[PDB]
RNA sequence: GGGAUAAGUGCUGAAAGCAUCUAAGCAUGAAGCCCCCCUCAAGAUGAGAUUUCCCAACUUCGGUUAUAAGAUCCCUCAAAG
RNA sequence: UUGGCACCUCGAUGUCGGCUCAUCGCAUCCUGGGGCUGUAGUCGGUCCCAAGGGUUGGGCUGUUCGCCCAUUAAAGCGGUACGCGAGCUGGGUUCAGAACGUCGUGAGACAGUUCGGUCCCUAUCCGUCGUGGGCGUAGGAAAUUUGAGAGGAGCUGUCCUU
C-alpha cells in the first residue's frame, strides 16, 4: 500500500544558517553546506522539490587548505574561443575573489539539474565576518 | 587632465613654425556644460557629466528628438544649464575642479596638449572579407572561381565546426575608436574651435570626445 | 650547469645537496654544477 | 641539535625580553625583534638563554638548531654589531658617499645609486673599500650582496666589486 | 610602468658543531603570467548603479480603466542602411 | 617516415601539389632571461627557462622536397582526414585517342616516356559572421553609467652618444 509521504511547496519550510569558513577546510566544510542545502538533513527529504534551507557563509577569505593546493591547485576555463584557456590558483582565487572560491566548490557538489541550480541559489558567502541578511534572521550552525 | 565635447566639422591644414604643413582637424566645442558630478559617495566612483549642444526646450507635442523631453529637462534644469543634445562622462579629470553647472571653454586645452581622441567610426555597411578584414582575393583570371571569398573556415573532422572569431562579411565601421597621442594644434576661443592635429574618426559632424592623453 | 638524471659527484671537492625537491651537486668548480632532469 | 643545545650569553648591556613567540632584544646598539618558532621553549637565566624542543622529530631538531642560531645573532647584533666589507677592483672603479646614499663608478657609462635603508650605514674608504654597518646581520648581508651584484668580479683581470676576504678564481684571457 | 613568478642568482639558516639559496624566514629575477593600453559587455535570470520625468478616477473595493511621462504608426530625409 | 595488422567506410569517407583562411603543440628559428665554456674583446659552442609576437621575394621543376640568386632579427619543426575541392585550381596522377623504347606470335602491356583530354549541387540542422522582434529584470519612462566576464594588441632593424 501507498503511503510515502511526499513534501510540496504547501508544507516545505527553509530555514536560515551561518557557518563560518574561519578555520575551516573548503572541502569538507563545502560537502556539509551542500547537504543542508538539498535538504538531506531532513526527515521530509523529497527529491524532486527543494527542502533544503539556506545558508549564508561567512569569513571565506579564512578558509584553509591542506598540502601545497595554496599554489598547486588550479581552477582553469575556457572562453569558447580558440586557445581560451585561463587558469587562476586556488591561492590566488582566495586572496582576490574568496565568494567564488567557496560557491564554485559547493556547487560543483550539487546536481547540474534545473532543482540543483534552485538550490545553490540558495548560497550566500562573505569574504568578511558581516552579511546583510539580518532580516532572514539566521541562526549559527555548527559543522559536522 | 580635461576633456571636452565637440563636432567634427571637418579637415584642413596649417602652416608651422618651420612652414611645415600641418594636416588639422576643425571640432568646435561650443556650450560644453557640467550637468552632473558623480562621486564615489553616492554612485560609487568620480566623474564629471558634460552635455554639449543646447537643443530646444520642451514642448507639448514634439516629434523628434531636437526638443528636450520633461526627464532631459528636469535633468538639465537640476544644473540650471538648457537641454544639451550630447551627454558623455569624464572620469579622467578631478572632479574637485568643476561645480554643477560651469561652463567647460576650449581654452580649457592649450596648443601642444596631447589628447586622446574618441568617436564612431563612419559606418560602411554590409561588407565582405576582403573590405571588412582585408583579407586577399583568390586569382582572377588562371581558371579561378574564388575571387572576393572568404576562403575556408575551418579544417575537418576535427574540429567539425567553424571556431568563434572566424572572420566573416557583415556590417562594417560605426565602431567607437580611440586615436590616441593628437596634438591640440590651436585653440581658437572666438570661434569655440580646436584644431587637432591629423584625423579623427567619425563622420563630418560626428560627435568627438577630447580627453587628455591617458599615456604619459 | 649541467642538467641530467645522472647527478653524482665528479671530483671529491662535488656536494651532493637537495633544493627545493631537485637533486644537485655544488662544487668549487663551476663546471661540476649539477641539477637533476 | 647541538646548536639548538648550545645556550646563549647575554652580555650585561643587553636586555632579552618574550612576548609568547614574538621575542626583542635591546643592547647599546639598536633594538631587533622578531618572531620565533612557536613550538619552543625558552630558559631565561639571569645572565643567559637556553632553547628547548618538544620533541627529536626532524622538524623540532631543525626547529631548535635555527632558532638558537637567530636568537644568538640578534644578541650579536645588539652587542657588536655586524659588518661586511666588499672592495673595488679596476682602474676608475670608486665609490663615495652622497651623503647617507653610497655612488658607485664601476665602468658603467652611469653611476649606480644605493639608497641606504633604516638601521644599516655605509662607509668609503680610499675611494674603494666599502663596508656595510648594522645590527641585522641578515640586513647587512643583503646589502652588502646588492653592492656587489652592481658588478661582480670578472675572471680574466678580477675587476669588479669583491667581498674583501672572497677568492676569485681566475682565467687565462687570451693565448695564441 | 606595477604585482607575482620561470630557469637562475643570492642573504640569513639549521637538520648535520662544519658546509649548505631551503627546512622555517627574507630578497632578487624573463618579450612570458596578472594588470596597465584599446573595444564589447547587466539575458552578469546574480538581470547592478546614478540623475531626471509621470502619479486618478471608477470599483463585483481582489480589480479595472483609458490616459500621464514616453514611444510609435504614417510622412520629409542621411552622417545610418 | 617506411611498414605490419585488416577493426569503420566499396546502396562512394575525392586522391598529390598550389591558392584562400587559419588553428593548435613545443621537442625554440629570432627576439627576452639564465648556467657552463678550451667565455680576453667582438664573436661563438653547449645546456636550462620561455609559445607573446614575428618568422621574405625570386630561377628550375606538377611538384612536395631539393639546389640556386638576393635578402632578413629570423627565413623553426610538427598536428589539425599528410587541416582546408558542397571555398578555388586541376599542372601530376588514375578512362576512352595517338606515339616512342621495351616485352609479347598475338590481342595487348609497362610505379617507362610523350602530346591531348567534361571538377555538379538554390544551405534544412548544428557551427560561424552580422542584424531585428518577444518577454524577463515586481510601476511606467528618458538619459548617463559600474564592470562580472570576453575579445584585441603584443614583432623587430639601423644609426648617433657613452
Ligand atoms: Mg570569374
Ligand atoms: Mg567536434
Ligand atoms: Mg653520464
Ligand atoms: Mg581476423
Ligand atoms: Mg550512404
Ligand atoms: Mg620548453
Ligand atoms: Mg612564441
Ligand atoms: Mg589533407
Ligand atoms: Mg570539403
Ligand atoms: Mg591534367
Ligand atoms: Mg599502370
Ligand atoms: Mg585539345
Ligand atoms: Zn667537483
Amino acid at each position: 500500500m501507498r503511503q510515502t509521504f511526499m513534501a510540496n511547496e504547501s508544507n516545505i519550510e527553509r530555514k536560515w544558517y551561518v557557518i563560518d569558513a574561519e578555520g575551516q577546510t573548503l572541502g569538507r566544510l563545502s560537502s556539509e553546506v551542500a547537504s543542508i542545502l538539498r535538504g538531506k538533513n531532513k526527515v521530509t527529504y523529497t527529491p524532486h522539490v527543494d527542502t533544503g534551507d539556506y545558508v549564508i557563509v561567512i569569513n571565506a577569505s579564512k578558509i584553509e587548505f591542506t598540502g601545497n593546493k595554496e599554489t598547486d591547485k588550479v581552477y582553469y576555463r575556457h572562453s569558447n574561443h580558440p586557445g581560451g584557456i585561463k587558469s587562476i590558483t586556488a591561492g590566488e582565487l582566495r586572496r582576490t575573489n574568496p565568494e567564488r572560491l567557496i560557491e564554485n566548490s559547493i556547487k560543483g557538489m550539487l546536481p547540474s539539474t534545473r532543482l540543483g541550480e534552485k538550490q545553490g541559489k540558495k548560497l550566500f558567502v562573505y569574504g568578511g565576518a558581516e552579511h546583510p541578511h539580518a532580516a532572514q534572521q539566521p541562526e549559527n550552525y555548527e559543522l559536522r | 587632465t580635461k576633456g571636452i565635447l565637440g563636432r567634427k566639422i571637418g579637415m584642413t591644414q596649417v602652416f608651422g613654425e618651420n612652414g611645415e604643413l600641418i594636416p588639422v582637424t576643425v571640432v568646435e566645442a561650443k556650450e560644453n556644460v557640467v550637468l552632473q558630478k558623480k562621486t564615489v559617495e553616492v554612485d560609487g566612483y568620480n566623474a564629471i557629466q558634460v552635455g554639449f549642444e543646447d537643443k530646444k526646450a520642451y514642448k507639448k507635442d514634439a516629434k523628434s528628438n531636437k526638443y528636450a523631453n520633461k526627464p532631459a529637462e528636469g535633468h538639465a534644469k537640476k544644473a540650471d544649464a538648457a537641454p544639451k543634445r550630447f551627454i558623455r562622462e569624464f572620469r579622467n579629470v578631478d572632479v574637485d575642479a568643476y561645480e554643477v553647472g560651469q561652463e567647460v571653454s576650449v581654452d580649457t586645452f592649450v596648443a601642444g596638449d596631447v589628447i586622446d581622441v574618441t568617436g564612431v567610426s563612419k559606418g560602411k555597411g554590409f561588407q565582405g572579407a576582403i573590405k571588412r578584414h582585408g583579407q586577399s582575393r583568390g586569382p582572377m583570371s588562371h581558371g579561378s572561381h574564388f575571387h572576393r571569398a572568404p576562403g575556408s573556415v575551418g579544417m575537418a573532422s576535427d574540429a567539425s565546426r567553424v571556431f568563434k572569431g572566424q572572420k566573416m562579411p557583415g556590417r562594417m565601421g560605426g565602431n567607437t575608436v580611440t586615436v590616441q597621442n593628437l596634438e591640440v594644434v590651436q585653440v581658437d576661443t572666438e570661434n569655440k574651435v580646436i584644431l587637432v592635429k591629423g584625423n579623427v574618426p567619425g563622420p563630418k559632424k560626428g560627435l568627438v570626445e577630447i580627453r587628455t592623453s591617458i599615456k604619459k | 650547469m649541467k642538467v641530467r638524471p645522472s647527478v653524482k659527484p665528479i671530483c671529491e671537492k662535488c656536494k651532493v645537496i637537495k633544493r627545493k625537491g631537485k637533486v644537485m651537486v655544488i662544487c668549487e668548480n663551476p663546471k661540476h654544477k649539477q641539477r637533476q632532469g | 641539535s647541538r646548536v639548538g643545545k648550545k645556550i646563549i650569553d647575554i652580555p650585561s648591556d643587553v636586555t632579552v625580553t618574550f612576548d609568547g613567540n614574538h621575542v626583542t632584544v635591546k643592547g647599546p646598539k639598536g633594538e631587533l625583534s622578531r618572531t620565533l618558532n612557536e613550538r619552543m621553549t625558552f630558559k631565561q637565566e639571569e645572565n643567559t638563554i637556553e632553547v628547548v624542543r618538544p620533541s627529536d622529530s626532524k622538524e623540532d631538531r631543525t626547529n631548535h638548531g635555527t632558532t638558537r642560531a637567530l636568537l644568538n645573532n640578534m644578541v650579536q647584533g645588539v652587542s657588536q654589531g655586524y659588518v661586511k666589507v666588499l672592495e673595488l677592483v679596476g682602474v676608475g672603479y670608486r665609490a663615495q658617499m652622497q651623503g647617507k646614499d653610497l655612488i658607485l663608478n664601476v665602468g658603467y657609462s652611469h653611476p649606480v645609486e644605493i639608497k641606504a635603508e633604516e638601521n644599516i650605514t655605509f662607509s668609503v674608504e680610499k675611494n674603494t673599500v666599502v663596508k656595510v654597518e648594522g645590527i641585522s646581520k641578515e640586513q647587512v648581508g643583503a646589502l652588502a650582496s646588492n653592492i656587489r651584484s652592481v658588478r661582480p668580479p670578472e675572471p680574466y683581470k678580477g675587476k669588479g666589486i669583491r667581498y674583501q676576504g672572497e677568492y676569485v678564481r681566475r682565467k687565462e684571457g687570451k693565448t695564441g
